[PDB]
């Protein structure tokens, strides 16, 4: 009985063999991760120190993610069979099936009220 | 008019110049872009 | 008619008072905390007449204050109903309120926005009453939405913990799931019945209230905590103990119990509500009972204890037993936010410690919080005459003296042995052993705040129950007349709990090495209802409303079909007309076209 | 490059003018708008427009029509009739075909 | 917390933090403090046997089997410091930590209460204005070239310099304020 | 003040006080303190109040509307006949609601009184209900958010062609 | 000044005018609609001596 | 009627007239008194509607309109104030004009008893709100903004204008109280189908639909503080006062004729309330949760029943209240950052402690907290959408989480939190937008007490 990942439930890097590796190509590479991080980090506090700053710190990282969720999308959309598909069950699939629902429900009703045998007896205001 | 094209995102890159390009942009180590 | 209805009324004028002084100038000189535990008191010692007349007399009121608006046909009014479920519970609220307030203006004394945590427990005092003297629909929702908004914002105290607010938006999603039954009852009665007053919904008892009665089933499953919607209320222990102590132990966790006891005539005639209540009750009593058997945290401990109790008043309820699981309901808040106020000292003495393997002896170096602890905990359990006894005694009785679900009755049995036992495991690892918290000590549990409300809540452990149970009219009949080891079965089930517990833990004070057995892991994971779904159902809901919704539909489809082709097919037949060579010849070879297709027209249509 | 000014700096509103109001830079405009809109928004519409409204009678026959109620259901039980009749019409104002 | 994590963790420090976290699961595992010492005695007699293996190949190996065996009996609900991440106190003062420049916008009038202070903090913010290019100028003359930065911050190696970005060190709130 | 004729109250039998202990009442004797100390003020409040009334009295009176052709006795595209008579239907309409609020009341009201015994004792107020419930529903119900006169016509036409079709066949 | 004090401040006349004319606007328009006064199945009644009118 | 417009006219003399320093404080002032004049048509002591001429009316269901267009104008005034700030004085007063024909034309279109002079106003109120996006709005997406915002409108219009022609060559008047007594059923054919169609789907547009919505995001997100509340609270209230006033003509073609509509709105209430969730922008988050509001007048219009009715007026009444609010709220932070997102700023309970009780009070009547208006509209339209199916409950309750969600969501993740502490620019909060709040708010709370105003014509 020993840990299996899943998607949400991950695997906690100490049972991962990539922490466990002394590679060299490996650590250059984490020392080039903790370069750009240092150098994004002191330009932040350069400006996060500024005594000559009176505006908050723009962050453009942050522009590319909205720009990406919500303008960047129809120009990188071309359709497709999974795309086409997908949009029209989502669009026309939860409609045809309350409709169903809605006209048989509705049409049952009508009919015991036309011929009887249905019961409203104090219902006053609908 | 604060950020250029240049620095914002677009289209699918396909050429490894665009992908370090891309990956330089958005502050990433090519290899893991 | 005239002295119940003034105090009915003078005792909400008097909990406004204070809120309507904290919108003036006054709140920066007086002493605001001071002010509403007076307030409180007073509130208390009116309604105490009320309670006097109506254990004379027993008569009931309906009290209609303010009209505020007729829609065709159907009246809305601030209707009352002052019966004895609504004045009883406004009296014990109120006593309990009071107690809170003072020891509020102790445990929070380092809060620099204090008075406004009182003017929110006020708040939500008021809400409360509302939502226990109201005789109309609306109301009642008024009053539940109130709570579960003064939840969100007391358990947010602190809003600085990513954490908390985790916890209000719980709260608030899971009620609001069960507002969901609330309104489906209201529409369900504002159509069958043209009012949501309880004096014309009554004429409804011989019709069939399945679908209005599912969804007050799901309201209450949704406000007391049941099984499918309980996490969020030990979740709710981010918030600071008197909030722990008011609303999520005795007053707002108790509005689905009261509510299902508000509507028990129409119950009475449905069997399939009483035995879906019967099985959800006994379910969740079995399921928190034992997730609290290896729950380190005080203050979860509590907390499981509470939605125990609550499913054993949904039991009582499935047996057709309203006026019993009232009557639990106002003889457990007196021990239940003791216990919590007792844990609130030690916990500001330990310096905001809350995990009992850090607490140690607790006699020695505190012995009047631990005897208050120690009364809390056995009026929790039976231990015959204090306040307990005298509801689940009879709790019991009817359970085991009844056609009932056999499953149902063993396990809430088995329920109430875990509750002897983790009343044992607090009392053992926090009152018992050997010291484990820092070196340094710092306690002081003399300040008049700290013992006075204790001793007060003390005194209602031991004697409400008595008094109550004496004063009140005779409501059902109780069975009276069953073995002996049926109605000494509370005692013994009990009694073998403690037993049980004592050995197991006079066990792991040996020098062997426990272990995680299976069957452990899942009580102290909360049955692992919480890591999967909080974890899975908002993954998919807020996947899908990016991807399938957002996105998909409204960024890129919608978009391409109606706008961007409209704008394509007419560039493009712009493209077409208006890209011409300029050359006269080919105009004028148009123009023959045009010339030979109108003679043509003609020579078909007229000659 | 094309020629523009550059984007400006931010300001603190606050910085020169502490009892500033957010209306105008103009201290006395500032004080005198805020007045103006205290006084026509709060003391003058919120109160008596209120008031207006509060005192306005029979709001849609409501009033009226309960002591009409009230008249009728009176008449009505002492004179034995009912209190609603099935028909609002008095079928002799109605003609129905002839139909065959 | 005040220093920063280097880019890779050493094999010394992965077996010092394992040991650390097994010890505090045994703590919660076993609650009293005589248990907890024998047990500790025995883990640490378990760690110190293999403390002299020079090997690397199975140097590792015994620590990645280490961790699954911590990972499995593996207290599920672990002593957690109040104050600390997972804990009942932990961001509970969060909401009082009001930064400094929000007394820029203070009215004269809330000033005048508190002379002293403000005369001292402009005290203060000169002696920032004037440490400011003098520390810039120190941070951009001392950047190894290598390429490959630390993100650890220089000394005021200069007399009468003040050491770079303190400011927000400096002037941090306090960690309980009321 | 008001009608009992149209909101019946009955006499309220009360039962006498048969102490039979030496213990006091703790809520006569609040009682008493409670009328003197409250009700007494509040009445000479009150007593002053009505005299200043009586004092520049001031009359109002009930609004009669004469019967005016309903539609019935209107010709299809005349508009001031049907506009008399619409007008006519909805004060109608608002008294027939009011009416039915004022039985739904009554029902409330002996509901409450009762109490447990609310099957006996309180149909009349039920029965009642019940039929101009059934009224209402005949003469008001299914039209939609415009209702009218004309609307309502249609309804009973349809109905009593419905019922007289019911008649005529079985005869 | 007396000048400087009415090139401005005179125009809070504007508004109030605008009020005044609407009113007696709507007063000329229920003067044209007289058509019925005192000529409809309701509120048509016997007229008072020395009530000239209705109303206007 | 003319009492209420003439002052409205006037009050341009006014604004261009007044000196460069004065022109704010005087339009403000007489705006309010107009407001204020507008309370009369309250006085309704019969059932007896108010006409005034051929052509001027108010019902109880154009009054609460009329009278909310006629406050919401000195408020979009003040909040149009820190902008404009540093533009010139003649663009100033061009703004106002705008907001100003506005207000007039939208009174109007209330108390227009013909559908054609209903429609032309209805049209021209286009042009001021184009307007004003286009020029004061400050990003580049201000143009394609417009763009939809006119075109959608329009293709939707035309269609309405070649139905009102036909019912005038086919019936002699397009009055609305000869309409209403002049009325015959409508032979279900697929040319009548084609009318309704022509009849309602400007209106849906406007509202607007579930799959027709785009425009409306894009503007909100696009426009100035003052377009967005406008639009929010009264140019879709327009589509309902437009649908509940045609659908007399349509009976009973609206039977079976909506069944697509309700259904969209049902499920696209769902849609956009999900939205609302994973949404980066304040204002498209605003924007979304009003269609998803809108979705509801949709439907119960649809269905025609009387608590139908009442529920949508009341809804239609609170949501442009709460709405206002919520984008004067935003637009409060906008004003410092200079940033729509809602990650950026996410402490502001530790420096603004008031105006966080602004947006809590939105956002519980965003939300359906009772006793509040927003709440009794939702609940009669859920009764009646019960009645007509008792199926609906589930996609209604399933809508009230995701709102409370969402709702709880932006004040958590905009206010509670911890504090960004590099946003030094995040000065106090003023005096004029706190009265702003204020007088978004205390209106809701004097509805809440007398809810008999915003009823309808139904009750
Ligand atoms: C039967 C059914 C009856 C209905 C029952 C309703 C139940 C629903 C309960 C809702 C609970 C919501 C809640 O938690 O309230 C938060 C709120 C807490 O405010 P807070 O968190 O302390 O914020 C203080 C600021 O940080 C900084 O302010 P401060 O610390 O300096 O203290 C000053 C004081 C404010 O002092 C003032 O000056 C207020 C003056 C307001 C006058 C306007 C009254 C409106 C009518 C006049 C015409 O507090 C405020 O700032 C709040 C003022 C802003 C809100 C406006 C007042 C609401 C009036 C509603 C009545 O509760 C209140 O104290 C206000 C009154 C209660 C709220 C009721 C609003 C709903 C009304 C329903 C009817
Ligand atoms: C609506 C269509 C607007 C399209 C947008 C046009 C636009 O962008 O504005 C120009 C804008 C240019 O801004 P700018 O350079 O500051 O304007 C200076 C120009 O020389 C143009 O302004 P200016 O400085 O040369 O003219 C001075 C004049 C300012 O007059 C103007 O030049 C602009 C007037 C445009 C008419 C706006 C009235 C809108 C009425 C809506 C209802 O100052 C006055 O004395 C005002 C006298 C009244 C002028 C007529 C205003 C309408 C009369 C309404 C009845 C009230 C009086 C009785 O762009
Ligand atoms: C019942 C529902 C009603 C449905 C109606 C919905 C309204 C549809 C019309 C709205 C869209 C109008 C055109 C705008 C589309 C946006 C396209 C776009 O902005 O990018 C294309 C680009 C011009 O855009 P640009 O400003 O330069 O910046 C973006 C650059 N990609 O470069 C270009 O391609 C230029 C833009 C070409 C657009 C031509 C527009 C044709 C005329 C519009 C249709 C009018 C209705 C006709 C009657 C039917
Ligand atoms: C309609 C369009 C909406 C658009 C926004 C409106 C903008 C303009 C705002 C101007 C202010 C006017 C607001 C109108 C609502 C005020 C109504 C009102 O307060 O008076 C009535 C209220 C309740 O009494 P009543 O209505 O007679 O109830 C009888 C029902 N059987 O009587 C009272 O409660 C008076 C008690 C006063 C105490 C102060 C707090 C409560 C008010």
């Amino acid at each position: 009985s020993k840990y299996k990942p899943a998607p949400l439930a991950t695997l906690p890097s100490t049972l991962d063999p990539a922490e466990y590796d002394v590679s060299p190509e490996t650590r250059r590479a984490q020392v080039e991760r903790l370069s750009i991080r240092a150098r994004l980090k002191r330009e932040y506090l350069l400006q996060y120190n500024d005594p000559k700053r009176v505006s908050h710190i723009e962050d453009p990282a942050l522009i590319r993610w909205t720009y990406a969720r919500s303008a960047n999308i129809y120009p990188n959309f071309r359709p497709t069979p999974k795309n086409s598909l997908l949009g029209a069950v989502a669009g026309f699939g939860p409609l045809i099936f309350w409709y169903y629902v809605f006209k048989t429900d509705r049409d049952r009703k009508e009919r015991l009220i036309q011929e009887g045998k249905l019961d409203r007896k104090f219902n006053i205001s609908y | 008019f604060h950020m250029t094209k240049d620095m914002l995102p677009g289209s699918y890159p396909r050429t490894p110049e665009e992908r370090a390009a891309a990956a330089k942009k958005y502050n990433m180590r090519v290899e893991d872009y | 008619m005239n002295i119940f209805t003034t105090s009915i009324l003078l005792i909400f004028i008097l909990l406004l008072s204070p809120i309507l002084i904290s919108m003036s100038n006054l709140i920066k000189h007086i002493n605001f905390p001071l002010y509403t535990t007076t307030s409180i008191k007073f509130s208390f010692i009116i309604s105490l007449l009320p309670l006097l007349m109506f254990f004379h007399n027993n008569m009931e009121y309906m009290i209609t204050t303010w009209h505020w608006v007729t829609m065709n046909s159907m009246e809305l009014k601030m209707s009352f109903k002052t019966d004895f479920f609504s004045i009883l519970f406004t009296s014990v609220a109120l006593f309990v309120t009071w107690s809170i307030m003072q020891f509020s203006s102790w445990y929070m004394h380092s809060d620099p926005n204090i008075n406004r945590f009182i003017k929110y427990l006020t708040l939500f005092l008021i809400t409360m009453l509302i939502l226990t003297s109201a005789n109309n629909m609306f109301q009642l929702f008024i009053g539940w939405e109130g709570v579960g908004i003064m939840s969100f914002l007391l358990i947010g105290w602190w809003y600085g913990r990513t954490d908390a607010n985790t916890a209000a938006l719980q709260a608030i999603l899971y009620n609001r799931i069960g507002d969901i039954g609330f309104i489906l009852a209201m529409v369900w009665f504002s159509l069958n019945m043209n009012s949501w007053e309880l004096q014309q919904i009554m004429f409804s008892n011989n019709n069939d209230n399945l679908i209005p009665l599912m969804g007050l089933l799901i309201a209450a499953t949704g406000k007391s905590a049941q099984f499918g919607l309980h996490p969020w209320l030990p979740s709710a222990m981010e918030g600071p103990t008197p909030v722990s102590a008011l609303l999520h132990s005795s007053t707002m966790v108790v509005a689905g119990i009261f509510l299902l006891v508000r509507f028990h005539p129409l119950t009475t005639n449905n069997n399939f509500i009483l035995t879906t209540m019967l099985c959800l009750g006994a379910l969740t009593t079995l399921f928190t009972a034992i997730c609290a058997l290896t729950q380190n945290d005080i203050k979860k401990i509590i907390a499981f204890s509470t939605s125990s109790q609550l499913g054993l008043m949904m039991v009582t309820l499935g047996m057709n037993q309203p006026h019993l699981a009232f009557l639990h309901i106002c003889t457990h808040a007196f021990f239940k936010a003791m216990l919590f106020m007792c844990s609130g000292s030690i916990i500001h003495s330990l310096a905001d410690e809350q995990d009992i393997r850090k607490m140690g002896n607790i006699t020695k170096i505190m012995p009047f919080t631990s005897s208050c602890l120690v009364i809390g905990s056995l009026a929790l359990t039976g231990m015959p005459f204090l306040t307990g006894f005298y509801s689940k005694d009879l709790i019991i009785e009817a359970i085991n003296t009844c056609n009932t679900n056999a499953w149902a009755l063993l396990i809430t049995l088995i329920a109430t042995s875990m509750t002897a036992m983790y009343s044992m495991r607090i009392i053992y690892f926090v009152t018992m052993t050997k010291p484990r918290f820092p070196p340094l000590i710092s306690i002081n549990e003399n300040d008049p705040d700290l013992m006075n409300p204790i001793k007060r809540l003390a005194f209602g452990s031991i004697f409400a129950g008595f008094v109550i149970s004496y004063n009140i009219p005779p409501t059902s009949i109780p069975v009276l007349t069953m073995p002996w080891f049926l109605k000494t079965t509370a005692l013994i089930i009990s009694v073998l709990g403690f037993l049980i517990a004592l050995e197991l833990n006079n066990l792991t004070m040996k020098l062997s090495m426990n272990k995680a057995n299976p069957y452990s892991s899942f009580s102290t994971l909360l049955g692992f209802f919480p890591s999967i779904i909080h974890r899975i159902t908002p993954m998919k809901s807020l996947n899908l409303s990016l991807k399938t919704s957002l996105t998909l539909l409204d960024l890129i489809w919608l978009e391409k079909t109606i706008p961007k082709s409209t704008s394509t097919l007419h560039t493009n037949m712009t493209t077409l007309t208006t890209n011409q060579k300029g050359l006269i010849k080919l105009y004028f070879m148009s123009f023959l076209i045009n010339i030979i297709l109108i003679i043509i027209l003609y020579s078909i249509n007229l000659e | 490059q094309w020629q523009e000014d550059p984007e400006p700096e931010d300001e603190n509103v606050y910085a020169k003018n502490p009892d500033f109001h957010g209306y105008d830079s103009d201290p006395v405009v500032d004080v005198w708008n805020m007045r103006a809109v205290f006084f026509f928004g709060f003391s003058i519409v919120l109160v008596f427009g209120t008031t207006f409204v509060a005192y306005v009678p029979d709001y849609r026959m409501q009033e009226w029509a309960r002591r009409e109620a009230e008249r009728l259901v009176k008449y009505r039980e002492v004179n034995g009739l009912p209190i609603m009749e099935s028909n609002y019409f008095d079928p002799s104002k109605i003609q129905l075909p002839e139909d065959d | 917390a005040f220093c920063a994590p280097p880019a890779y963790l050493t094999h010394q420090q992965k077996v010092l933090r394992l040991y650390k976290r097994a010890l505090r699961h045994l703590e919660s595992w076993c609650i009293h403090r005589d248990k907890y010492r024998y047990f500790a005695c025995l883990m640490r007699a378990r760690f110190e046997e293999h403390k002299n293996e020079k090997d690397m190949m199975r140097a590792t190996q015994l620590l990645r089997e280490a961790e699954e065996e911590f990972w499995q009996n593996q207290h599920p609900q672990p002593y957690i410091f109040p104050d600390s991440p997972g804990g009942t106190s932990f961001e509970r003062y969060e909401c009082y930590k009001v930064p400094e420049w929000c007394l820029d916008y203070w009215h004269p009038s809330e000033k005048a209460m508190y002379p002293d202070y403000f005369s001292k903090r402009e005290q203060w913010k000169k002696l920032r204005m004037e440490s400011w290019d003098r520390e810039v100028k120190q941070l951009q003359e001392e950047t190894s070239p290598d390429g490959i930065m630390t993100e650890a911050l220089p000394p005021a190696r200069r007399e009468g310099d003040l050491p770079p970005l303190w400011w927000h060190i400096v002037t941090r709130p306090r960690e309980r304020p009321t | 003040s008001w009608d009992k004729d149209v909101y019946p109250e009955p006499p309220s039998r009360t039962p006498a006080p048969s102490p039979q202990t030496s213990l006091p009442n703790p809520i006569t004797y609040l009682t008493k303190a409670y009328d003197l100390v409250v009700d007494w003020p509040v009445t000479l409040v009150r007593e002053f109040i009505e005299r200043q009334h009586a004092k520049n009295r001031t009359y109002y009176y009930h609004r009669q509307y004469r019967r005016v052709p309903d539609i019935t006795e209107c010709k299809e595209g005349d508009v001031l006949c049907i506009y008399e008579a619409e007008m006519q239907w909805r004060r109608d309409f608002k008294v027939d609601q009011e009416i039915m609020n004022i039985i739904q009341e009554r029902l409330k009201a002996c509901q409450q009184r009762e109490g447990e015994n609310y099957q006996q004792n309180c149909a009349k107020e039920l029965e009642q209900f019940t039929k101009v419930t059934k009224a209402y529903q005949d003469r008001y119900l299914d039209l939609g958010a415009y209702y009218s006169a004309r609307k309502c016509l249609a309804k009973q036409k349809q109905r009593m062609l419905e019922e007289r079709k019911a008649a005529r066949q079985e005869a | 000044t007396l000048f400087q004090l009415l090139r401005e401040h005179w125009v809070h006349i504007l508004v109030p005018a605008g009020f005044v004319f609407g009113c007696y606007l709507d007063r000329k328009d229920d003067e044209k609609l007289t058509a019925f006064r005192n000529k409809s199945m309701l509120f048509q009644r016997e007229l008072r001596p020395n009530e000239e009118v209705t109303w206007k | 009627m003319l009492k209420i417009i003439l002052p409205s006219l006037m009050l341009l003399p006014l604004t261009w007239l007044s000196s460069p320093k004065k022109t704010w404080t005087n339009v403000t002032s007489y705006s309010f008194l107009i407001s204020l004049t507008s309370l009369t048509l309250l006085w309704q002591t019969d059932e007896n509607y108010k006409n005034f001429s051929n052509m001027f009316s108010s019902d109880p269901l154009s009054t609460p309109l009329i009278i909310l267009t006629a406050w919401l104008l000195p408020l979009m005034l003040m909040a149009s104030q820190n902008h404009l700030k540093k533009d010139n004085n003649v663009l100033q007063k061009l703004y106002i004009s705008m907001l100003i024909s506005l207000q007039i034309l939208l009174i109007m279109t209330f108390s227009a008893t013909e559908l054609i002079m209903f429609y032309i106003l209805f049209e021209a109120t286009l042009i001021p709100t184009l307007i004003i996006i286009t020029r004061w709005g400050n990003q580049t997406e201000r143009l394609n903004a417009g763009i939809y915002f006119l075109f959608y409108t329009l293709i939707g219009s035309i269609p309405l204008l070649i139905a009102l022609i036909l019912i005038q060559n086919h019936v002699g008047t397009l009055n609305l109280m000869i309409l209403s007594f002049t009325t015959h059923t409508l032979d279900a054919s697929w040319s009548n189908n084609l009318l309704w169609l022509a009849c309602m789907m400007a209106f849906l547009i406007k509202m607007p639909l579930y799959g027709v919505h785009l425009w409306l995001p894009k503007a909100h997100v696009e426009a100035p503080i003052a377009g967005s509340m406008i639009l929010a609270a009264i140019l879709l209230k327009l589509g309902s006062y437009g649908m509940i006033r045609i659908s007399i003509i349509l009976d009973p073609l609206t039977k079976y004729m909506a069944y697509p509509f309700i259904l969209l709105s049902l499920w696209g209430m769902i849609m956009t309330s999900s939205i609302c969730l994973r949404q980066t922008d304040l204002k498209s988050l605003i924007a979304y949760s009003s269609v998803s509001h809108m979705a509801l007048v949709i439907a119960s219009i649809m269905i025609q029943t009387p608590w139908s009715f009442m529920g949508a007026t009341m809804l239609m009444i609170a949501h442009g209240l709460t709405s206002s609010l919520l984008f004067c709220l935003a637009n409060s932070n906008y004003e410092r950052i200079h940033s729509r997102t809602m990650i950026m700023a996410r402490g502001l309970q530790m420096v603004f402690p008031l105006m966080a009780t602004w947006w809590l009070m939105a956002s519980l009547a965003n939300l359906a907290l009772p006793p509040s208006i927003n709440l009794m509209g939702e609940l009669f339209i859920t009764m009646s959408l019960f009645s007509w199916s008792n199926f609906t409950i589930i996609l209604m309750g399933i809508n009230i989480i995701i709102t409370g969600m969402y709702s709880m969501y932006m004040i958590i993740t905009t206010q509670r939190g911890k504090l960004t502490n590099h946003m030094i620019n995040l000065q106090p909060s003023h005096t004029r937008e706190l009265t702003l709040m204020a007088l978004h708010m205390i209106p809701l709370i004097l509805l809440t007490t007398s809810p008999k105003l915003i009823t309808g014509l139904t009750m």
